[PDB]
């Protein structure tokens, strides 16, 4: 028996979790074992481990007829209220309210992040995954690079593209060769923000290809006309060869595999993970060293870092009808929110992974010396994992290097962060639009905007068809539907 | 054993057309009949029928005092000699023997004095512990022969057995056939394409052409007084001459031919000829002589040599009259051109006249 | 009558027969029933319509007839003219060699077909793009391009497929008498008057018989392949009436107008086949 | 064919025509001696546009990653398991079926035929198909797998033409003696169709291996999940976890060579029975590997 | 287009195997002469090696004055016949006849007239636009013979022409052939299985047993005066008898065999047998009467009849003497039977005789 169990009797449920379309989960984790010893209950995982895309593994599963107990992931919360106002959720209120103190507080202490999980009839179907911090995303460059090849590091978006033209015109490391490639990164989708560098948004919030508030007005930023100029120049630096051609491929193994290569001379990404390759590769490559730097200036004459570190992002997990166990599930997810539970989600297994030292959880020198960045070690181990459980800072601030905490400084004193976000409270009639339409309109988004980027189509010449078949695909039908919110929400 | 077998008016259809009609033969016990004549037919249909393997659509067959007609191919009491050997190439060559008999018990069948005596009358010893696979062709049908024996039925029934073997293979098992009935003695019958083996091993043979039967009889009564145009020219080693013919101002008395050549016939009553009647006169090539050895001068012809074929102390010569041809057998140790016209006799009393509608024996 | 006396004989071969029977009858008769039931929900008739008016489908359909097209001229004869190629072959070694290695690819898997060519053709990795630039050719990112799909497509699959394919007209051209070669020989016939005036003519209708075949699968052609390596840039060549079937019913889970497009393409195999066997009947020998 | 030799015109046909099969026969072997050597070949060369034809400093290491697969080996054993006893319940319907209709004397011969053989030209479809195995309680299951397809006309009327193709004095003869039906079929028809038997069961076998669609459609469990299925995953969607990320550098084998060694080890069975099959299939002048 | 062919010391070796061994055999133009013998030997491999179809491991081989050996067979002015239906089944029986000249095409005159002489020579103006798909096999033959003397080349090569054909149309177009050969008179080489077609056919017969060629001659010097043992038991309907038998006694007069039976011989000068010496004694059945020598002088053989098969006007009958058996032709009725002694009266002047280990003539 432990202080921690929700329940006195064993309990093995049946969870289908897959996410960022890599991982599943795993009773055999870890950290889920950890779990298991802690709350006295036992995840079962329900998934096809060889299946590739989440999204439509959820669906499939949806589709299937056959419910499981608990449903994880991440990018479900729109999901998670198409489902849950059809029934195939439970509604956690009354058993957050009764069985889940630590959750109730948390929406009582945090009331905004309550409300963007709130179904139009107000309604939580799904325990959400709170990361905490400030910041998320930062400008990173080769340091040594920009000395053999005797160039100041770039201020503004000239000089940026003087630089990558000398990375791949001219040899950057020195293997002969005209191989390396300027501009890399593990998200395709940053290969939109470049925009930035011409003024224009790839995004409202943290979220890719999200919506956002321009004095009042709800706007998405691909479908402004100022989108396609940066567009048609983010084209022509793919074009030039300053973009990774597998870009939109290549993603996880990126960073691991151009700067491990050697090849890459730029890239967005994060902080601490960024920065625990000059630690880690060093050994491998002797002349690396990759450091923080602001934002280029713009054609805007402004200084623009467009991501920002949201909470209460759209992932977590949900109790289906035919759980049967609500109770010992929702105190199972009030287990997430307790510090044993963030300790176990955040920080891996005590003993392995971490030590109790003075009231704190500390990573072992065996986490820290890796070369592989910890949040990877801990994806592998079953931990940082889209789950229900609330972040903690703290678990980041120990493998961030002095650079890179100087870099995050750099970058809140100088406010390049650009407001994230919320969202918008939708009624049950005016919500429909936005569920059925929205996914099929960023799909199709992506795919135009993926066409333009390795060139297959000419930017200008089909924009207006572009424009002609948003407006038919019910892009805008969305927007009237958000102001419809917004409008209604704030006023002066 | 030793039991008669009776067919009567056995009939098989095939959807609207009918193959075989009305067949009705009575079979002797130990009695050789053979069946004999073209591809198609219903002879094979006949022999299948009385195996069992095949369907009576109508009439009644019976051996002895069970009426086959309904019944199982196992209790038929009847054992066949298919054309396709029908021995299996994976079993042994005396596992193939005792096939049908492996089914029905084991050792105290003994198997020994059966197989013994079998391989005894077929001559194998060694070919005991063998595989048809490595066989020749008339050894597999001996060992066939030697399956169907080994049943011990109460007849034997020969579907076409050497069709596939050669000439001096096939006069081999043909005498041995002989001598095997001559031998063991149980009823058989026997369907054959060729008319030699139907002349040489039958004690009764039957013609049948496309249709019912055609005639009966013994094999000289067959050569000697033909049914119709068919069966004259179906049977003898050559086929037997038939050239048109007609009669004009005697009828008994005078035959006329093609070339101008005229024949005069024996009385030989029981003819009932007709003056003017159209004819297809027929003669053995035996019958057929050159110009005067004996004669004379009233049973002549005259024609001019076509061919002659030297077939060894013997010799095929082929003589055209009128327009058409008749063959003729000579010594093969004269000397013959061709070209030039001949003379031949033709023997009075073996000739023969048919019908040019009718077709049937007329004199 | 009839009918019972022959059954009582021949219970034991019915018995073998029935249960095919029934496999035939679940497995693959009943889903013509559910064919008939998902035809309405959720008559009917109407996304028939949906189908007939869209800027997605009608280009799978566009795109499954040049498929067509292209499988069918570059891809059908190539067996033929391997199996000529080969059966001209002296020296049985080395036909042999030829043989094995020309057999071998259809034993390769689709997946790891589709693996070979994401492999070769991957930008600054494969093979092919190194060759291509050791030539000074530069590079070309093969997948990413609606260009080259349908290129890609036929080469990977004729690689895999002629020879297993070849086979058969192979051993069609192996069965003809040596008499009718030989007496052209004392004519003096050369090899192609040879392979023009007998050969040919002489297998003629076995790639006909295999010519309808090939026609009634023909809607169908490279749809495991298609929904492997179709990139969103090449979605628009890729798409074939299968593909389009799979995704928006199996995975976007609209079996409806899936299921629509399914009756569509099984009725125009039927009655593209049905006049395949027409014309390969009444102008060649027998038929299918 | 004969051997005349002789005449110009074909000699230079002949030899232009062995110039040109061989070229194409290169053509065919190049890939796979390719992704052997590539795969014995180190993850650097191979990125740096090194290797071709031979390796140049191997690795084995990326062997060493397969071979610590958990998956991959489990998916290899469904892959063994649905060849084995999906070839087996293939048989089991399609030899005595065919044999039953193989016989003339049937009188639903005509209408059975044409229940098979309509299968061919019309199908109901691929939805309809997974619904009725929705229905049928065989998703997410072997036996589904098994069961599911165990038939095709096609070795049907094969299996029953080369059954027809056989002496009826066999089957005659053993009715003469007894044998009736089913203890004919095993004491006689079945070792006489030996060939048949073989290109079936190779057809269905190559059927089952190669399997890849209706395998990762019907199933969900990882663990029933076909070496092809995974394959799937890790082949040509090449999307992978931090782990095996952070493995690339730690390592030294790429992903390419991790590939080609799967594909490798994938292949290899493959290789090895391939000329015990071939040397059955020809025996004689080439015929072919059927 | 009337041409000799020379073919000396020719030697096909396959695999080092040598199946014919130095085979020597000069032709005179226009001359009929047939290769025969036992299936296996190179009988078919020499017409093939004069053919071209076939290469020349040794010896050479030559028309007129031209060696044919590094020629082409298109160029060696052959044509030939082979035994299975070389016509193609999608074109029509002209289109089959003018194939070969329309392999070079020009003048459709040519072709027209040729075609047109060929099958008024063959008959084959109704079938001219008939198909092989429905045809008969002699036909088929016609229409192939068509090919071979459209070529209108110096040699005619048949290759067992009427194997395939039933025993009907052999004796039908065998007459046919000879008839054929009457009108071209082309010379022509002729390989058979058949003794029959080599008897009738050939101005001379060669015979090849294990690709050696055996002895050569006309027919009735084969069929009087055989080489060996072996071409004695090749020609003639029925084989010669061949038993083994001793002398002693007395030398130069009598020779004894089996049983104790005792022969008187015919002086036949130029012969000096031994006394004692191992000897193999045969006579042909056509040489051998029942009790029909009325009392002949010389006391012929004693037998007991065996088995008796009716033919037709003639029977055969099998006679056992002692261990071995002889077979004699017969009248058509002879009572006779099995197990009853009977005496065979033999004919003095047509009795051969060979030695047990040489197995020439040696009398
Ligand atoms: O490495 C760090 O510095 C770091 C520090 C923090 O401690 C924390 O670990 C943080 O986690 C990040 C992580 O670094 C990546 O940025 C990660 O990227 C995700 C992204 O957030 C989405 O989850 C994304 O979802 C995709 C999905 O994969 C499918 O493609 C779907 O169709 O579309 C969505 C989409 O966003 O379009 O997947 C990314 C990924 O896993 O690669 O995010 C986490 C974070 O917690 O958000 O990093």
């Amino acid at each position: 028996k432990e202080a921690t169990w929700v329940t006195d009797k064993p309990l093995t449920l049946k969870i289908h979790m897959h996410f960022r379309d890599k991982w599943v989960w795993d009773e055999n984790w870890p950290v889920a074992k950890e779990s298991f010893r802690l709350t006295n209950v036992k995840l079962q995982s329900v998934a096809n481990k060889a299946a590739t895309n989440s999204q439509e593994q959820f669906n499939l599963m949806m589709a299937s007829g056959d419910l499981p107990d608990v449903v994880g992931g991440d990018n479900l919360k729109d999901k998670f209220i198409q489902y849950g106002q059809e029934g195939a959720f439970v509604p956690l209120n009354k058993l957050i309210d009764q069985y889940a103190p630590h959750i109730k507080a948390f929406f009582k202490s945090h009331p905004e992040v309550e409300r963007a999980i709130k179904a139009p009839d107000g309604n939580i179907y799904f325990i959400p995954y709170v990361p905490d911090g400030v910041v998320a995303r930062g400008y990173f460059i080769r340091e040594d690079w920009l000395k053999k090849l005797n160039l100041k590091p770039p201020q503004n978006i000239d000089e940026l593209y003087t630089v990558l033209k000398a990375f791949k015109e001219k040899d950057p490391n020195g293997n002969g060769k005209a191989d390396e490639v300027p501009f890399i990164d593990r998200h395709p989708d940053e290969v939109f923000r470049l925009v930035n560098f011409w003024g224009a948004r790839s995004s409202g919030s943290d979220n890719y290809m999200d919506f956002y508030i321009d004095n009042g007005r709800v706007k998405h930023p691909w479908a402004e006309t100022a989108f396609r100029d940066g567009m048609k120049h983010v084209a022509q630096w793919y074009k030039e060869g300053l973009i990774d051609k597998e870009i939109f491929t290549r993603k996880a193994r990126a960073r691991e595999q151009m700067f491990g290569g050697n090849l890459g001379g730029f890239t967005h990404d994060w902080f601490a993970s960024t920065m625990t390759f000059n630690e880690g590769l060093a050994k491998t490559v002797p002349g690396f060293k990759l450091i923080p730097i602001a934002p280029p200036t713009n054609s805007k004459g402004q200084r623009w870092e467009e991501d920002s570190r949201q909470k209460v992002r759209p992932d977590g997990w949900a109790i289906t009808v035919k759980n049967k166990n609500p109770v010992e599930t929702i105190k199972f997810f009030d287990f997430y929110f307790s510090r044993p539970g963030r300790d176990i989600s955040n920080f891996g297994v005590p003993g392995v992974t971490y030590d109790i030292k003075n009231g704190k959880a500390v990573f072992k020198d065996s986490v820290l010396k890796s070369p592989q960045p910890v949040n990877n070690q801990l994806y592998d181990m079953g931990a940082q994992i889209p789950i229900g459980f609330w972040q903690d800072y703290d678990y980041e601030r120990q493998w961030t290097t002095p650079e890179a905490q100087a870099g995050i400084d750099m970058y809140v004193k100088g406010k390049y962060v650009m407001p994230g976000f919320e969202g918008v409270n939708m009624t049950r009639e005016e919500r429909a639009i936005y569920d059925k339409y929205w996914a099929d309109v960023r799909t199709y988004m992506y795919e135009m905007g993926q066409a333009w980027v390795m060139g297959t189509k000419d930017v200008d010449k089909t924009w207006d068809e572009y424009q002609r078949q948003l407006k038919l695909r019910g892009l805008y039908q969305v927007l009237q539907m958000m102001q419809q919110a917004y409008d209604r929400q704030y006023k002066n | 054993m030793v039991a008669s077998v009776s067919i009567q008016n056995v009939v098989k259809r095939y959807d609207k057309t009918t193959v075989v009609h009305g067949v009705s033969l009575d079979i002797e016990p130990g009695e050789f009949v053979v069946l004999v004549g073209p591809s198609g037919c219903g002879k094979s249909t006949t022999l299948r029928m009385v195996a069992g393997l095949e369907e009576i659509s109508g009439g009644t067959i019976r051996i002895d005092g069970r009426v086959i007609n309904d019944l199982a191919p196992k209790d038929r009491d009847v054992a066949m000699v298919f054309q396709n050997y029908a021995l299996y190439p994976h079993l042994n060559v005396r596992d193939n023997i005792s096939f049908g008999l492996r089914l029905k018990r084991t050792k105290k069948s003994v198997i020994d004095a059966a197989v013994k005596t079998a391989a005894d009358i077929l001559g194998l010893q060694p070919l005991l512990e063998r595989k048809p696979s490595d066989l020749s062709g008339g050894q597999r049908q001996r060992v066939a022969m030697g399956r169907a024996i080994v049943r011990d039925p109460k007849v034997f029934l020969f579907d076409q057995p050497l069709s596939n073997l050669d000439a001096k293979l096939r006069t081999q098992m043909r005498a041995e056939i002989k001598r095997l009935h001559q031998r063991l003695g149980t009823t058989v019958i026997y369907v054959t394409h060729d008319q030699v083996e139907a002349m040489t091993l039958a004690d009764r043979i039957v013609v049948m052409r496309d249709g019912l039967i055609e005639q009966i009889g013994k094999p000289m009564d067959l050569f000697l007084h033909p049914a119709n145009t068919f069966v004259a020219s179906f049977i003898g080693s050559p086929p037997m001459n038939l050239m048109p013919a007609r009669i004009a101002v005697d009828s008994t008395q005078h035959v006329e031919l093609n070339g101008g050549n005229r024949i005069s016939l024996l009385p030989r009553a029981g003819t009932h000829l007709a003056p003017g009647q159209e004819v297809v006169f027929g003669i053995r090539p035996e019958d057929v002589t050159l110009d005067g050895v004996e004669g004379s001068e009233r049973a002549q012809i005259k024609a001019t040599v076509d061919i002659v074929e030297p077939l060894g102390s013997e010799s095929i010569l082929h003589a055209t009259v009128g327009d058409h041809s008749l063959v003729v057998k000579v010594g093969g140790l004269n000397e013959v051109h061709p070209g030039d016209p001949v003379t031949l006799h033709v023997d009075l009393t073996r000739v023969h006249l048919f019908d040019a509608q009718s077709q049937a024996s007329i004199y | 009558e009839r009918l019972w006396k022959d059954i009582k004989r021949d219970w034991l071969l019915y018995a073998m027969l029935l249960p095919t029977i029934i496999w035939f009858l679940i497995f693959l008769y009943k889903p013509m029933i559910g064919l008939q039931m998902a035809f309405k929900q959720y008559i009917g008739f109407d996304h028939f319509v949906t189908l007939f008016q869209s800027e997605q489908f009608i280009r799978a359909i566009k795109n499954t007839l040049t498929l067509s097209g292209l499988s069918l001229l570059f891809g059908f004869p190539m067996p033929i003219l391997l199996a000529l190629m080969i059966n001209e072959v002296y020296s049985k070694g080395y036909r042999k060699a030829v043989q094995t290695i020309v057999y071998l690819p259809h034993f390769i898997s689709i997946v790891i077909v589709a693996g070979l060519v994401v492999t070769f053709l991957s930008p600054s990795t494969g093979v092919v793009n190194n060759m291509l630039s050791w030539i000074g050719l530069d590079r070309v990112y093969f997948l990413t391009q609606p260009e080259w799909f349908r290129p890609i497509y036929i080469s990977s699959n004729i690689w895999k497929e002629a020879g297993f394919d070849s086979i058969v007209y192979l051993a069609a051209i192996m069965s003809i008498n040596p008499a009718l070669y030989e007496s052209a020989q004392v004519d003096g016939a050369t090899r192609w008057q040879m392979i023009t005036r007998i050969t040919l003519p002489c297998i003629v209708p076995t790639i006909a018989v295999l010519l309808v075949i090939r026609l009634g699968h023909i809607l169908e052609v490279g749809f495991e392949y298609i929904i492997l390596l179709y990139q969103p840039t090449t979605y628009e060549t890729a798409d074939v009436i299968s593909t389009y079937i799979y995704r928006l019913g199996l995975q976007g889970a609209r079996y409806d107008i899936a299921t629509a497009a399914g009756i569509f393409n099984a009725v125009v195999a039927l009655v593209i086949v049905l006049f395949a066997n027409h014309m390969s009947r009444r102008i060649t020998k027998t038929g299918v | 064919l004969a051997t005349p030799f002789y005449s110009r015109s074909d000699r230079i046909f002949g030899i232009v025509n062995a110039v040109l099969l061989g070229i194409f026969a290169l053509c065919a072997l190049y890939p796979i001696i390719y992704i052997f050597s590539m795969s014995i070949s180190s993850g650097a060369a191979v990125t740096q546009g090194r290797v071709f034809l031979l390796p140049v400093d191997i690795d084995f290491s990326a062997y060493g990653r397969v071979l610590h697969d958990k998956l991959f080996w489990t998916s290899y054993a469904n892959t063994i398991f649905y060849t084995v006893f999906g070839v087996v319940t293939s048989l089991i319907f399609i030899v005595p079926g065919a044999y039953a209709l193989s016989k003339p004397r049937i009188r639903g011969r005509r209408v059975f035929g044409f229940i098979i053989a309509f299968t061919m030209w019309f199908n109901a479809g691929m939805i309809p198909f997974f619904l009725n195995m929705r229905d049928l309680g065989l998703l997410d299951n072997r036996f589904g797998i098994l069961i599911g397809f165990a038939c095709n006309a096609f070795n049907i009327i094969l299996m029953r033409n080369y059954f027809e193709s056989i002496s009826a004095s066999f089957e005659e003869a053993a009715r003469m003696d007894g044998a009736n039906d089913l203890q004919i079929l095993w004491k006689v028809y079945i070792p006489l169709a030996k060939p048949a038997l073989a290109t079936i069961t190779l057809l269905c076998a190559i059927s089952r291996w190669n399997g890849y669609f209706w395998a990762m459609v019907l199933l969900r469990a990882e663990e029933k999940i076909p070496l092809q299925v995974y394959l799937k995953k890790t082949i040509v969607d090449l999307n992978v976890n931090e782990e095996f990320a952070g493995a690339l550098l730690t390592n030294s084998y790429s992903m390419e060579t991790v590939v080609g060694a799967i594909i490798v080890m994938s292949i290899i069975p493959v290789i090895i029975v391939y000329p015990v099959v071939q040397k059955y299939f020809t025996k004689g002048v080439m015929l072919g590997g059927v």
